RNA sequence: CGAUGUCGGCUCAUCACAUCCUGGGGCUGAAGUAGGUCCCAAGGGUAUGGCUGUUCGCCAUUUAAAGUGGUACGCGAGCUGGGUUUAGAACGUCGUGAGACAGUUCGGUCCCUAUCUGCCGUGGGCGCUGGAGAACUGAGGGGGGCUGCUCCUAGUACGAGAGGACCGGAGUGGACGCAUCACUGGUGUUCGGGUUGUCAUGCCAAUGGCACUGCCCGGUAGCUAAAUGCGGAAGAGAUAAGUGCUGAAAGCAUCUAAGCACGAAACUUGCCCCGAGAUGAGUUCUCCCUGACCCUUUAAGGGUCCUGAAGGAACGUUGAAGACGACGACGUUGAUAGGCCGGGUGUGUAAGCGCAGCGAUGCGUUGAGCUAACCGGUACUAAUGAACCGUGAGGCUUAACCU
RNA sequence: AAUUCCUUGUCGGGUAAGUUCCGACCUGCACGAAUGGCGUAAUGAUGGCCAGGCUGUCUCCACCCGAGACUCAGUGAAAU
RNA sequence: ACACAGGUGGUCAGGUAGAGAAUACCAAGGCGCUUGAGAGAACUCGGGUGAAGGAACUAGGCAAAAUGGUGCCGUAACUUC
RNA sequence: AGGACCGAACCGACUAAUGUUGAAAAAUUAGCGGAUGACUUGUGGCUGGGGGUGAAAGGCCAAUCAAACCGGGAGAUAGCU
């Protein structure tokens, strides 16, 4: 089944009148409406692409209000792309709410992860910090050693030093839902996203059974 | 990380920092005019807003209150007398910023700070 | 949060004053023990003439915790002392006949219903 | 973010009776075992509240059996029944974290009478 | 932290390569004198978008 | 020997398999449970302390397991310098003596700003054959592959009893990683308060500075774990050791010679991320340019005027993006940033005035005053009108259609 | 035992666990009486051990304030 | 060797708190140290705080943390008293 | 009274960090010991190379010490590079 596209209000909780008290992500889903429908004829593929969102008349470029006049669509914020499994079909310019996503029961949550710039070795691959005393000199946070003598003489491909964090795709799977409310164009799941308040995501039924 | 956060640190302490920015400030009301650096300006603007704001009402608490910052009487009997009337219509936007090029000592990015009232 | 080489106080009539947790068993390189979960001590001070004298080796569980426990609304129960309960170290029972101050309700298990019911509240 | 504060509203619990720190508050809270739910009092004097919307909590701090048993309450689950303040104390703070090291006499709140 | 070998005027020259800087290639023009000055930037003069300020 | 730094420990690992656990199977002097042995299997995981400088070792206690080895007995331009093994001093012993004895004993300076290869990230230029904005396909590459305990089957099969299953299903944990701040919390020298000493504002009062933020008590946002969710799965294909069906060679038999079916955390996928420099430079959609004139030793030639499109660049306001680049949002056809209004939070009832008290003080206004990064708004200020790069229909040959 | 190689001698104490420490035995490789022997109150920036308090030493780090590192302008080396 | 974080003998010495030439803030007096402006990465140096445990780290409590003043009460083994 | 006690100037250098092409050819920072005595310090003098001096390390004798520095024999010698 295909995915939509949502905008993440931020984080809240829900108390059931058992008493637990579940932690909630507010992702508000505006209607996509599905701007490309791609086959198997011209792309050799099957996928369709949705927007949603509202951007600014002037800020659109000529190609790209081109592409919204032939869908017979309004302009969005973005685009993005869902590839369609066996037995569905999808028109151009039709919309689809949050009401598909009323029977299922995992969801997947895509997004992109919090930028944090350069972190060290310490946080971004848990290296335990050498001794902060006892002579130590210099060298505390550091990676210490990071390969072998003569032989190798080199470092390895994807040896683990300092580099960026955040800024890329994440991918979180197996969220239950919690509420459907197309009412108020929203979606509610237990847990955590990726990403923070008020960035793009991927909300897709779940492929773990 | 700075992620949200607000208040530059213009490598000082952070004492001499509310030092230099309560003094300044005493400058902003006495002449009206200072050619400065950039950074320094955009943040003029971040205290010396709320005080003439705060200098709209007069009461005796409130010069009390103006006067514990900028430390100076003929500050605050400036700021309450003139300014108080001057800027009572005024929704935000007490200053301006002019940026007028870099220095020759240092290259260093200034930029004059102006109340929009002076003609 | 009780890890090794911890200080624990004691509730029960069993003969321990201050006792000394020594190792967190229920699993490999593990760091910290919670609420009702087996911990094996050793006994740093008794008195005279209980059923437990110095020095001896043998498991118990924690009851009380300054770091507190979670329930499922958020809520925590935490309280200002670390306090355990002896327990012999083959068949898992507890060695004393009497529990002092309250214990918790995450204990209610069919292993710990003697606790439970000797408790003097909660 | 007007969605999430009228997203909180609903589940916002009408009725919650005014506390400060200091009071002396008892507390009727629902336990379920078995197939059965009892409510169990708490008393004690409240020492911490954090007011954040549907996220507010206080915390009782309850001396019991000759120590301390400390609790936060999440104000506006189902989980608590009925909260009921039974003295005014009279504090000069809104946190009252040097109750843990104060016992006995020492661990004397004056009442407010006000 | 020693360099082994002499680099030569050629690897010195493609590290240089990057180090060239760029002209303004644009400068704004007053409404009211007419002169040619920084973009965003107040004049020679005293001038900034057409209007004396100092 | 015109220098290749030693043992041990810390940090970081990588590989082999003669496998420690988990996985599969044969035999058993294998009733079951639990083992012995051997074969296949390198995916993943594979202790904490006491003693000693120790490797090792013993001991205590865990774990499913606490594997064996190579990597200059890995790793000092990464760390330590406890030992060995400098110069001081002493004990025992040898020597008449100076001195000496991997015998003991106490103390004893470990430098380097990284040029090249390598690796981690992050950019500029050019190319991909008219230029530009997007969205993807997927060659290829990386990450992830751990596991106990409890319950149901069942207290069944097996067993005289003690005991006690496989197969399968359900739940809940240990470690590891990812993500997040809704909860509990930590920090929070930009918020509020208490207080000592001193100096200053003429003075009382109220404040400000300095004394590590003077010393503290709380605490917004952000970050953050100790906090909260998720994961490692199911399945598919070909298989290893192994288990077979039919069946000759070789009238029998045989898993094999023809053919056919099973068979494991390995392998190929399924899961996640990067990914068209994949120079094999891809696919799809959209947008923009359809004016002339000369010069030549006429070529995919050169030049003049006019045109300057789409798009891009630059500037400014900037960001939960960021070392710088880069990335994202906005520019008065505007909420981009700051101020302001209301709120919320935090701190705790300001200052002033009035009353009581000789007074320190307490009370009324008053849950007041003040409030940072938060929420909702609000053109008040700064984001200027313009210029700049970018071109004139895009080569040759062949083939099929339209004619 | 500043001396004991075998040696982590043996036993007891301390510890859950003690090649170090304390007490004892004497099989003193290779103590021993002014190149002093055994004790010794007090003293020591002396050596070894244990305990209370105390804590980022550590499990395991997390945040913050300042100085560099990073960007811009001016001057501007070195080993090799 | 430098307009160098070093070395160099004597004299004078106020206010408040303080026993004090200690220390903190000051008076007279003298200086802001011959590169600045930003950004608010890793990492290094100097510090502040911290859940829970409190030496489990390590050769070794190295470092850090903690104690601190006055008066009064009271203070053991041992001893050359 | 005390080669007494605590603690500044003053004398010194026990631990750690930084520094180690340093600010400095031995220092800075936080701690540390003595601090009326075998103390410490200003000025001048005396003791010289197989010699001085040494509460003794083979230490100090002009950033040089198991025999100073400068000049000379001296173009010592070198079966070695």
């Amino acid at each position: 089944m295909i995915g939509l596209v949502g905008k993440k209000v931020g984080m809240t909780r829900i108390f059931t009148e058992d008493g637990v008290s579940i932690p909630v992500t507010v992702i508000e889903v505006e209607a996509n409406r599905v701007t490309q429908v791609k086959d198997l004829a011209n792309d050799g593929y099957r996928a369709i692409q949705v927007t949603t969102g509202a951007k600014k008349a002037n800020r659109v470029t000529k190609p790209e209000a081109g592409h919204f006049a032939k869908a017979g669509v309004e302009a969005g914020r973005g685009l993005w792309e869902f590839r369609l499994a066996e037995g569905e079909e999808f028109t151009v310019g039709q919309s689809i709410s949050v009401e598909l996503f009323a029977d299922v029961k995992k969801v997947d949550v895509t997004g992109t992860s919090k930028g944090k710039g350069f972190a060290g070795t310490v946080k971004r691959w848990n290296f335990r910090t050498q001794d902060a005393t006892h002579g130590n000199s210099l060298s505390h946070r550091v990676p210490g050693s990071i390969g072998q003598n003569q032989t190798p003489g080199k470092v390895f491909k994807g040896k683990k030093m300092a580099g960026q964090m955040g800024n890329e795709r994440v991918t979180v799977q197996s969220l239950d839902v919690v509420r459907v409310d197309a009412e108020r164009n929203l979606l509610l799941v237990k847990g955590a996203v990726p990403g923070a308040t008020g960035s793009d995501l991927i909300v897709k039924p779940a492929v773990k059974a | 990380m700075r992620h949200r956060k607000s208040g530059r640190q213009l490598n000082r302490n952070s004492s001499h920092r509310q030092a230099m920015f309560r003094n300044m400030a005493g400058s902003l009301v006495r002449h009206e005019i200072i050619k400065t650096t950039l950074p320094k300006a955009k943040e003029l603007r971040r205290v010396v807003e709320p005080l003439i704001t705060l200098a709209k009402t007069d009461s005796v608490a409130n010069r009390r209150l103006a006067f514990a910052r900028t430390r100076d009487n003929e500050i605050v009997a400036k700021l309450f007398n003139e300014l108080g009337p001057r800027f009572a219509s005024r929704a935000g936007g007490y200053t301006r910023i002019l940026k007028c090029g870099f220095r020759a000592g240092d290259n260093a990015p200034m930029a004059y700070i102006e109340l929009v009232d002076r003609s | 949060m009780i890890q090794e080489q911890t200080m624990l106080n004691v509730a029960d009539n069993s003969g321990a004053r201050r006792v000394m947790c020594i190792k967190v068993l229920g699993g490999s390189h593990r760091r910290y023990a919670g609420v009702g979960d087996i911990i094996k001590i050793t006994i740093k001070e008794a008195i005279p003439r209980g059923k437990v004298k110095k020095g001896d080796v043998l498991k118990a569980v924690v009851v009380r915790t300054k770091k507190g426990v979670r329930r499922p609304d958020g809520s925590v129960i935490r309280f200002d002392g670390n306090a355990c309960v002896l327990l012999n170290n083959n068949s898992e029972q507890p060695i004393g006949t009497r529990i002092f101050g309250p214990v918790t309700r995450e204990l209610r298990s069919e292993k710990f219903m003697k606790i439970i019911s000797l408790a003097p509240e909660v | 973010s007007n969605i999430i504060k009228q997203l909180e509203q609903e589940q916002m619990k009408q009725d919650v009776p005014s506390f400060r720190p200091g009071d002396t508050v008892e507390v009727k809270v629902w336990v379920v075992e078995g197939s059965k739910k009892r409510l169990q009092a708490f008393e004690g004097v409240v020492i911490a509240i954090r007011n954040r919307g549907l996220h507010s909590a206080f915390t009782v701090r309850k001396i019991s059996n000759g120590e301390g048993v400390e609790r936060v309450f999440q104000t506006h689950s189902p989980v608590v029944d009925s909260i009921s303040v039974k003295r005014r104390g009279a504090v000069r703070k809104a946190k009252l974290y040097y109750l843990r090291e104060r016992t006995g006499k020492a661990a004397r709140i004056k009442e407010r009478l006000n | 932290a020693v360099q082994q070998n002499k680099p030569t005027r050629s690897k010195r020259g493609m590290r240089r390569s990057h180090d060239a800087l760029t002209a303004v290639t644009s400068l704004s023009v007053d409404k009211t004198s007419g002169e040619k000055h920084l973009r965003h930037h107040i004049t020679a003069d005293g001038y900034y978008r057409g209007r004396k300020v100092i």
